[PDB]
DNA sequence: TCGGATGTATATATCTGACACGTGCCTGGAGACTAGGGAGTAATCCCCTTGGCGGTTAAAACGCGGGGGACAGCGCGTACGTGCGTTTAAGCGGTGCTAGAGCTGTCTACGACCAATTGAGCGGCCTCGGCACCGGGATTCTCGA
DNA sequence: CGAGAATCCCGGTGCCGAGGCCGCTCAATTGGTCGTAGACAGCTCTAGCACCGCTTAAACGCACGTACGCGCTGTCCCCCGCGTTTTAACCGCCAAGGGGATTACTCCCTAGTCTCCAGGCACGTGTCAGATATATACATCCGA
């Protein structure tokens, strides 16, 4: 829960994305923290612009294999945040 | 009766064709196709006359400059009837996208 | 008024006629949707630039000046309409 | 005289290409011949280009010269043709010319 | 309100060349075009010249050397005598 | 010994924010700042003609902006215009 | 410093003296050097970040000619942009047609 | 032994396509460069640098054209080029009246 | 001189370009079409040397020449 | 190889609007002055370009053999040119309307110019490791079988 | 399926270009004023949109049948790969002086300003060159 949980709102990660940085967030906050915002990673200050104009275009930003997971072990609380 | 060979009424209306100078795509169609390719990116366009005329202007030439190309392309391949590979020849070795 | 289809008001007689004056003699039967295709990517670079003129000026007009100084931009120049 | 034009022997006005460029932001201050030495070409263009299409004019004939004659000057005229060779003329026309084969 | 243009200077020209020809304003309109065309070019390739060579002012050098390499070989070359004679006969009377 | 000037140092700090772990030559630092000579002349060039044909003598942020958006491609300049805003309202939010 | 000012990377006073220099206009507002640093800079982080990326594919810890040629014809975009630009020492990509193979 | 032909043709293509070093030697190039400048004006100075760049650019502009005659080659369904190819790619380019 | 351009260079600026088969006279083809582009670049340069005045062509002129050309070059100050 | 018919070119009239000219008026063009910076010129230094000469060495040139590729002839089958009958909508031309381009007054916030102050940035000096180069083994292919 | 070189993957040395630090002067910062380009309001008339109807020229669909695209075959000869001989490009090294770069000096060419006025502007009006319709005369192209 510690680790499937993104470090900025604390909440379970939902549709996580992992930056190039190894470092991941969950969704909503990804595009309300970096999308629209910053274009750069919130720990490492890693610029991502062009990794976001890339995935964007192939729509690959949610990391399938974590999501799999991460709705596996936690599906209730994917529920509740998704709720 | 008469009917005339293939070919013959085709360097006829060549050759009718580049003596004139008038316009030969219809007004109103494409003064409609213009207009809906405008409302695809801002609403709310008024167009000059003018403005519609000279579009049909630039279309004009650009198409038949890619005519000729094309016909030289379906020439060089020892043809004499252009395809759709000739054109994409034409537009690929002009360097458009 | 809604618009739709109008790409096919370019009759085949017509792409025949454009087709005689530049100087082909026999014709195939799948150039026509070339032709459109070709003639539609034209209209929509063209037409982008001439509206972002308009834009600029604020207005709501798009004229004939800046309809020739878009095809100056592009590099076709044009005489005979102001300019 | 009083003009530049009639200074010079020209047609095209000096004071007008001296406003001209001054108002264009080309440099920070003009000199004094190069409105003339640009008159002189600009009038010698055009006199160049009168040329061929009277005669063009005459060959089709008419008494006035129209965009097709123009048209049909530039493209018969080497020179020319390679300074515009990326101009359309409106109702300008195409030469007439049938490939071999 | 006014709108400059050529056209009786154009006009000068021709009835000095071809005395009984006369123009259509289509075909003046053309002819107005071009020589601002030229003009343009003309101008613009003096300005960078000036700008490079470091230069606060531009003069006969710089549109000679401008129409040298706008005209091709020929038509430049009549183009630049022309312009010598013409200053020269400026600057003399 | 004339004092030309040059973009390296700028152009170091963005590669160092981008990527870390990385250098580079003294050629590609050359291609660099011929680069970024060449889009500054460009768009000025451009939004001259454009304050030039408005009749209005005066360059601004709506001139360069529509620049932007004439010469760079689409997803780029939507790229760039939103960056640009962005610079824009930080620098007039403090004086 | 106005480059601190806004957070950017490029020289504000420099482009604001070159906007003058270049006599572009008579008058230049304030915005505009702040506009166009932060342009100039988002598009060389792109051209960097490319270029980084398929340096270190090619597995080295240096930018070349080659691999800037490698990130600029690689993009489409970035093709279309410079699709006039020749750079030394660049290269070709490899492309080989179909029916040329044996 | 003996490779079949064209194959050491693709191995000396894949090996020439991973280089990056120039191919005209520089000795005979410069001698060109400045009997063709000779001819313009007299007693001129070059700079080894302004060499460099003209074998740079002449570099890419030859290899652009070759390309644009292999493609005119394939699509005559020949494989081998031919003088022809190269008059049509700069006659589409432009170049060549 | 012209000749100077041989014929194994020809067929490396080819294969580079993708060729796989070269015939004859491919080579004289190709003086020509270079022999035209230098004549137009090293015209233009020489132009811009001589309103410098100086008796040096700099690559910088050259950048301005293949500037003028539609041919921009990276990699000289420019 | 003559002959019909159909397209083209030719001739003629005629009525119309586009071009040419007269004319009168106001903004741009011409003349005169100034003072101030920018280009012209002399001189000096030193850097980079030219020239010469040779040494090993890989590249260019020449010959040869053959096999794969280009080019010409042939035959088949279908897709497009041509003619006709029917359908559709573009073109011409009045009418009506209002939304927006164009012109003008007023006032004002914003940018050019000038003087003082300082620190980012460029030329230089230094130092050290990433990759050029190279000798040894694996593979990933090509060709004969 | 076999060998068998070309190329790919690998450990060692070492050396020249990259990375870091130094310090000073010219460009950035700051403060201030003045004037004009620019923002905002108000009124007004060309023109772009919408409509309707009548007419007729042009577009569709069909049929037919013949010229051309396409695959196949054969043949002849023109490049490709290899081995051997000749040659000059490449590098290092030394000499030399022509001309690029910089600094100083000074005179003269031009922006800016004010005063006069006429060549260029719009507007009104007259008439002849040319589009259109229509009547006529030949070139020629294919069926017979
Ligand atoms: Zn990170």
């Amino acid at each position: 829960l510690s680790e499937c949980q993104c470090g900025i709102c604390m909440e379970i990660l939902v549709e996580p994305v992992t930056l190039p940085c190894n470092h991941t967030l969950c969704k909503p906050c990804f595009q309300s923290t970096v999308e629209k915002a910053s274009l750069c990673c919130p720990f490492c200050r890693r610029r991502v612009s062009s990794w976001t104009r890339y995935h964007t275009r192939r729509n690959s930003l949610v990391n399938v294999e974590l999501w799999t997971i991460i709705q596996k072990h936690y599906p209730r609380e994917c529920k509740l945040r998704a709720s | 009766p008469h009917r005339y060979r293939p070919g013959t009424v085709a360097l006829r209306e060549i050759r009718r064709y580049q003596k004139s100078t008038e316009l030969l795509i219809r007004k109103l169609p494409f003064q409609r196709l213009v207009r809906e390719i405008a409302q695809d990116f801002k609403t709310d366009l008024r167009f000059q006359s003018s403005a519609v005329m000279a579009l049909q202007e630039a279309s004009e030439a650009y198409l038949v400059a890619l005519f000729e190309d094309t016909n030289l392309c379906a020439i060089h391949a020892k043809r004499v009837t252009i395809m759709p590979k000739d054109i994409q020849l034409a537009r690929r070795i002009r360097g458009e996208r | 008024k809604v618009l739709r289809d109008n790409i096919q008001g370019i009759t085949k007689p017509a792409i025949r006629r454009l087709a005689r004056r530049g100087g082909v003699k026999r014709i195939s039967g799948l150039i026509y949707e070339e032709t459109r295709g070709v003639l539609k990517v034209f209209l929509e670079n063209v037409i982008r630039d001439a509206v972002t003129y308009t834009e600029h000026a604020k207005r709501k007009t798009v004229t004939a000046m800046d309809v020739v100084y878009a095809l100056k931009r592009q590099g076709r120049t044009l005489y005979g309409f102001g300019g | 005289a009083k003009t530049r034009s009639s200074r010079a022997g020209l047609q095209f006005p000096v004071g007008r290409v001296h406003r001209l460029l001054r108002k264009g932001n080309y440099a920070e201050r003009v000199g004094a011949g190069a409105p003339v030495y640009l008159a002189a070409v600009l009038e010698y263009l055009t006199a160049e280009i009168l040329e061929l299409a009277g005669n063009a004019a005459r060959d089709n004939k008419k008494t006035r010269i129209i965009p097709r004659h123009l048209q049909l000057a530039v493209r018969n005229d080497e020179e020319l043709n390679k300074l515009l060779g990326r101009v359309t003329i409106a109702q300008g026309g195409v030469l007439p010319n049938i490939q071999s084969v | 309100t006014r709108k400059e243009s050529y056209a009786i200077y154009v006009y000068k020209v021709l009835k000095q060349v071809h005395p009984d020809t006369g123009i259509s304003s289509k075909a003046m309109s053309i002819m107005n075009s071009f020589v601002n065309d030229v003009f343009e070019r003309i101008a613009g390739e003096a300005s960078r010249l000036a700008h490079y060579n470091k230069r606060s002012t531009i003069t006969s050098r710089e549109i000679q050397t401008a129409v040298r390499l706008l005209l091709p070989g020929e038509l430049a070359k009549h183009a630049v005598s022309e312009g010598t004679k013409a200053v020269t006969k400026y600057t003399s009377a």
